[PDB]
């Protein structure tokens, strides 16, 4: 019921970066990851959800091609990889899951927490 | 019959900028969804059907996007022939529907 | 009432049956309208083709006397140069015509191979002495309906409002989910304590009826159901199908189902997600298409499916639409005999 | 030994629901047709419903027909009278028979659980 | 896309908690807002989901309510920390600006 | 209104028939509430199993050549270590399908065989050469109504109304009664002059509805009257019976009429009394238990009559109770071909 | 639903007589008439039951008669236990009934 | 509301069909009564027996091998000390299950001869190499009714208003009439510019009630063409016929239609012109006479037309009529195998 952020990053603007969460306590392929960033002001955007059963994703709207998320399902991590600038992307991203149900789009259990820049 | 919301109603841009186009749906439905551009006194040019696949003839900075309930139309390039009025119409069920209609116009200072 | 027509918008895959395991559709829904709080989610719900049976795709292999599978191995391979089963999830127990009253529940651990009810043959599987049942789920989303916090049912992407009530808990691969009494399975852990599943899979009483919903509608379910019955029995008699029969087999409301049609003189069944059909030209735009799933769909000698086939002069003749419109054709009154389909 | 144990019974008001629960055991609970008999206060006996050995068909008293609602659990064992729209003489000693496998009659009855419906 | 609006600042009573925050929904959202405190320093907790039930660990004083589009949450435990509301009724997910108390 | 099911109150002895005896049911009662006045009486009625014909149990012996029935007695006794035929009381005449158009007259003073449609084949009756019908009474008790002299009808020991309009002054060894128009005999001599009764059996027009009995009851009456025949015309083309198809032959009043039921792949019917069945907890009281007579009533392979079988899992499986839970079972639709009764 | 009709209501005797209860029906119930034993604040025991048949476990000298309209039961010894409220229950129809019910309470001088 | 009988004013000659060419009625009369004026005029309509078509009376003749019509033509003379064909007016090409697909074009330009499905087989007609299709004609009278100039139809010597609209020209041996999509063809030039009729025939779609002509009406229209498709799928599953199945083929309706029965074992059909029947006392006067263009039509056999047959007692049994009654013959249900009409 927890999961494991580097907790800070460093990359120079326009190159690509990944990140990573590894969970454990709950078996990693019933509950959808629900990836989410925290900008230094400016409130949570939702940035997408992936299954880890099947790899499965759906992304928001306004976000889209920006990043894309994978998923290991030997490590129970999941990983984002993001394909733009870093520069007006320097925000704190979130990796959190529900625990009512399977995909409920209220986080119980959230990660620690890492910094891009 | 189910209504097709498509927002903004008019948005204006200037030649040679990406042009975002919504439509929304009351319900949802599914990838049944198509953009008409339409030019005063010519008749109505389905553009994208399906809400991805492009009509034939359609130049390709004309590109949909969406699915269920959230749609988007983008012009990659504003072309000085694309200022008309863009409709999006839906036939997940009967009677087909159509959006209010979104107006691309040109700004000036 | 029910619409003028349902139309599958999700097609599985078709696979072979005999007569006898046609079964008359359930043509009841379930409002259960008593809550009005909507919260979205997301779940994985079974693939098209899975939701009521996993396949397995073996052969049965001839002698006489009793072979080793060793030679029929061999002579498989030579002779391409099939037989079906279905799993019970809660047991892994096979289930297939030839074993004798099925449940070989005996494939890895206890044994090898199990034999058909005719003494002689015998029947092996395809893959390996295992079974796979985990890739067998798609992503979806829907409007869930909790009241206060136990949850009435939810709406998925189709628009069609799907109850738990009555719903078992069933195990898939780790996930475990909830068995709809509609017959679909869905990812969802809302249910507190419903009871577990019992390993009577949808052949089981459906019930549904007994909490007398408006006994009004359960009469035109009934007479529904007695038409179904009626075509059911002739074709079981007769040993024979036509058009017009199966077109009787179609289930009449929106939600999964059966779909079956006849391939070449064989008879095929394949799950199918019905939506309603408000007019005819939903489903027939153009002279001799038929629109499934935003498509042309493709006829394979003249027949699509639930009794529709393609007219002498290319038209889609379903036979529903040619009753409203006193139109008669001898095509969809021949009667194809059905081979049985494992005769040991 | 075949036992029957129902409980649940107390004062009521009029209008308002009360539900019984009778516990069976020393048979198959599951294969029985299980009634319900109510007997008002210096009266005789007055079957009240029956409930098949699945639960699938239920029949009611056409004094008690609208109102209550049998029902059973035959995982639990236990049998279910679901009383609404009390009114005053609906006030019995509500017992739990089993009917015969074969016969009409009640061969096992309950001890009853004495039901009063007043304000 | 079901925007959610607040006012960033709120004055703190400290112990007379009895502060009221209000989340704004443009669309209907019948009752999916979910109500999240983040302190300076810690991960986000979830405090109601469903706008007006209590998830797991949630003190006792706290309580919410609301429906269609009010969406007032108020708060009863420090715990001085920024409040979020997002909406999960329909995707894609948007949380509120967040209101710091 | 009928009842939701009739079961026999009384049956008699099961004896087999092809699919050419069976008939579709008289579902038509008669009210004659015309009279008031009620008196107690004792008869005799014709007892259950000889209502319709009195039986001879006889057998056919195959030489070919005409043999002599001598060496067939002899052969018969070997043999055991058959085939019935029914009299016509007004004039002892034998009735079997072999008799070439029945009417077998001379069987005690015109001669001591006749022969079957076939030439060579012989019909031979097991019994002496003599008709024996006069212990084939039970005694009974009614209530008479009678208005000022001319009996109505009575209401028998089961409070069943039988009116005696219509009816056929009949006698049976020394006692002259009158045969309902039912088909029950009483022995009754309170008619007057009503007309004796014609040798055509109850196969004759049982009218009883060209008085204008309400032409909105005759409606139902047609209407059930038409299912009856459409699923005596798809057995008798199909040459087999299905357990749902037997289900509508059914008496849908009470009254005496046909029970029927197949045993092994033998076509059987027998004599019943139907009584109106209000709930199926008065006719399924256990798991198991068809309640018939005050009993379990015995199955003998898992069918108990008119479509009434045992489930697979235990269940007693009456066609119409299914039909009324929306619940389908292949058992209840599965066809047998009924062997014909009499090859010669 | 169909009346019976149980006469007398009270019957007072005294140890080691015979009972006779009489059971009269609205309409004949052929032979499907239970007799029940019930004692205050306890649960009502079946005796007899298909007019004539003895439930199990029940002492000989409970016997039934009769059939159709007219029933009896009979003790044939009253002992001290046998004092108590005897109903009478037919299904030869739906719904089940039940007689109003005889007392048997011992006579005293 | 449909008439309690129709029976056939004229009945032309019976023709033998195989099961495939019996066609559901058409029950639908259309009004069209927006004209009051009506005159007098007089015409030519098909006579009965040439309304569906022409009949060329032809034989197939077996070598095997491919023969020369000149020993067949020999052998066709010895034989007798068949098989008719259909022509299309509007183009003279053949009709006949035999031929593949029919459409024999060429019969005396083209060739003097073309084949049967089967290639060895070979079908010659009886008559020249030419189409006689003249002296086909009866003369009539009728009451037109033409609004201001455009003709709505008229009432025939019958009484029957026979509406104009929808008729297509045709033109048979120089007379260029209309063919009414009831069926008959009369010889009226009124129609300006109405379309040439398509070689379609009668098989084509009737329409008449795309119109909206009393969806009401058009509800027990559906009715009866399921129950007559029900019967006509039931003939041709089961490759039977029973005189209760060929009942459900009668015309409801006054007017020109089919008339079917079956004459050893042969099923046969015949154009018929119906009528209403009011009551069953006028078609049956007296016991054994059905009473037919006004005299006892001569049952050969047994059996007349339509279903109706004569009773054991002598009664003519209607099918309609027994039931009405609640009267059931077995001689009603009998199902008779009908061969295969063209085996080649």
């Amino acid at each position: 019921v927890q999961l494991q952020q580097p907790g800070a990053e460093l990359l120079k603007p326009g190159t690509s970066m990944k990140l990573s969460c590894k969970a454990s306590g709950y078996t990693f392929s019933n509950y959808w990851m629900h990836w989410v960033k925290l900008r230094p002001g400016q409130g949570f955007e939702w940035i997408g959800e992936i299954n880890p059963f099947n790899g499965g994703t759906n992304f928001n709207e306004k976000f889209k091609s920006k990043a894309t998320l994978t998923v290991d399902r030997s490590s129970s991590t999941a990983y984002m990889q993001l394909s733009s600038v870093t520069s007006e992307d320097s925000a704190v991203y979130y990796c959190t899951i529900p625990l009512s149900d399977y995909g409920d789009w209220f986080f119980a259990v959230w990660g620690a927490g890492t910094t891009v820049t | 019959e189910i209504v097709l919301t498509q927002s903004p109603a008019t948005l204006s841009l200037s030649p040679g900028e990406r042009a975002t186009l919504s439509c929304r749906a009351s319900q949802s439905v599914s990838s049944y969804l198509a953009w008409y551009q339409q030019k005063p006194g010519q008749a109505p040019r389905l553009l994208i059907y399906d809400a991805s696949n492009r009509a034939t003839g359609i130049p390709a900075r004309f590109s949909g996007s969406g699915s269920g309930t959230d749609f988007t139309l983008t012009i990659s390039s504003l072309e000085p022939e694309d200022f008309a009025v863009y409709s999006c119409q839906q036939r997940n069920n009967w009677p087909p529907t159509f959006g209010g209609g979104t107006k691309v116009e040109i700004k000036r200072a | 009432k029910f619409p003028i027509y349902t139309i599958p918008d999700k097609l599985g895959p078709w696979s072979p049956i005999d007569i006898h395991h046609l079964s008359c559709p359930n043509n009841l829904v379930v409002e259960d309208e008593g809550c009005t709080n909507l919260s979205g989610f997301s779940y994985m719900e079974l693939k098209v083709g899975y939701i009521s049976a996993i396949k397995m795709n073996g052969f049965t292999c001839t002698g006489h006397f009793r072979p080793t599978p060793d030679a029929c191995r061999a002579a498989y391979n030579w002779k391409m140069a099939p037989s079906v089963a279905d799993l019970d999830p809660y047991d892994r127990s096979l289930h297939s015509p030839v074993f004798p009253g099925g449940n070989c529940s005996g494939v890895a651990v206890s044994s090898t191979y199990c034999s058909t009810n005719h003494d002689y043959t015998i029947w092996m599987p395809e893959n390996p002495r295992l079974g796979m049942s985990c890739d067998i789920f798609t992503n979806s989303r829907g409007k869930r309906a909790s009241k206060g916090s136990e949850t009435c049912g939810f709406v998925d992407e189709r628009g069609l409002y799907k109850s738990l009530k009555g719903a078992c808990k069933l195990k898939l691969c780790g996930v475990l989910g909830l068995r709809l009494m509609d017959g679909t399975w869905v990812a969802m852990q809302t249910s507190n304590e419903t009871k577990w599943c019992p390993p009577g899979q949808l052949v089981n009483l459906h019930d549904f009826r007994s909490d007398e919903i408006e006994p009004l509608v359960v009469e035109e379910l009934v007479k529904k159901r007695e038409e179904c019955l009626d075509a059911l029995e002739s074709i079981m008699t007769t040993k024979s199908v036509s058009f017009r029969r199966l077109s009787h087999l179609r289930k009449l409301v929106p939600g999964f189902g059966k779909a079956y049609t006849i391939f070449n003189k064989t008879l095929m069944e394949a799950d199918a997600h019905y939506k309603s059909v408000r007019t005819w030209n939903e489903i027939i735009p153009s002279k001799g298409c038929l629109r499934v799933g935003g498509r042309c769909h493709p006829h394979v000698n003249g027949v699509f499916f639930n009794g529709i086939i393609l007219g002498p002069d290319g038209n889609v003749l379903i036979p529903e639409m040619q009753s409203s419109l006193l139109q008669q054709h001898m095509e969809l009154l021949v009667s194809s005999v059905i081979p049985l389909m494992h005769p040991l | 030994e075949v036992q029957l144990v129902e409980s649940g019974g107390g004062v009521v008001q009029p209008g308002r629901s009360l539900r019984l629960s009778c516990a069976a055991s020393g048979f198959t609970f599951s294969t029985y047709a299980m009634h319900w008999v109510r007997q008002a206060p210096g009266k005789g006996l007055e079957w009240v419903a029956v409930v098949s050995y699945d639960g699938r068909t239920k029949d009611y008293a056409d004094s008690v027909k609208g109102r209550f609602t049998i029902s059973r659990d035959n995982s639990k064992n236990t049998l279910y009278l679901q009383m609404n729209s009390l009114r005053t003489e609906d006030t019995a000693v509500y017992f739990c028979a089993r009917e015969r496998f074969s016969g009409a009659y009640f061969d096992y009855w309950g001890q009853g659980t004495l039901v009063t419906v007043s304000s | 896309d079901i925007v959610m609006t607040q006012s960033h600042k709120f004055m703190s009573t400290s112990i007379g908690d009895r502060v009221s925050i209000t989340c704004k929904a443009s669309q209907d959202v019948s009752t999916a807002v979910a109500w999240y405190r983040q302190k300076p320093g810690q991960s986000p907790k979830l405090l109601i989901y469903s706008a007006s039930y209590r998830s797991t660990g949630v003190p006792d004083r706290f309580t919410g309510s609301g429906s269609g589009t009010d969406f007032t949450f108020t708060i009863s435990s420090e715990d001085l920390a920024v409040f979020y509301c997002q909406q999960h009724y329909s995707a894609p997910l948007t949380f509120g600006a967040g209101t710091k108390l």
